[PDB]
């Protein structure tokens, strides 16, 4: 008999930073609108789909 | 005069089908139909 709230699990976007494969391959990886200490946390636990 | 509208970025399986295996396989069955929506936004988004 308590009030829990319900929020997204952790709706954003990929995006992905990248120079010409031409000229190299490195690539640098965006997290769209979301606090990447979670991200961080949640590489950890292998939940990132 | 206005210059800009908000930015938006919405996104087909996400929006249609919240967390839905069958629900988005019914939808790849829809063909490439809302890949023209993500790429119209992201024409939108570049605009402004
Ligand atoms: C998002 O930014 C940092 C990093 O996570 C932290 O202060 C908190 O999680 C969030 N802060 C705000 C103001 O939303």
């Amino acid at each position: 008999l308590e009030i829990l709230d319900i929020t997204p699990c952790s709706f954003g976007g990929v995006s992905v930073i990248t120079p010409g494969t031409n000229t190299s391959n490195q690539v640098a990886v965006l997290y769209q609108g979301v606090n990447c200490t979670e991200v961080s946390v949640a590489i950890h636990a292998d939940q990132l789909t | 005069l206005p210059v800009s509208m908000t930015k938006t970025s919405v996104d087909c399986t996400m929006y249609i089908c919240g967390d839905s295996t069958e629900c988005s396989n019914l939808l790849l069955q829809y063909g490439s139909f809302c890949t023209q929506l993500k790429r119209a936004l992201t024409g939108i988004a570049v605009e402004q």
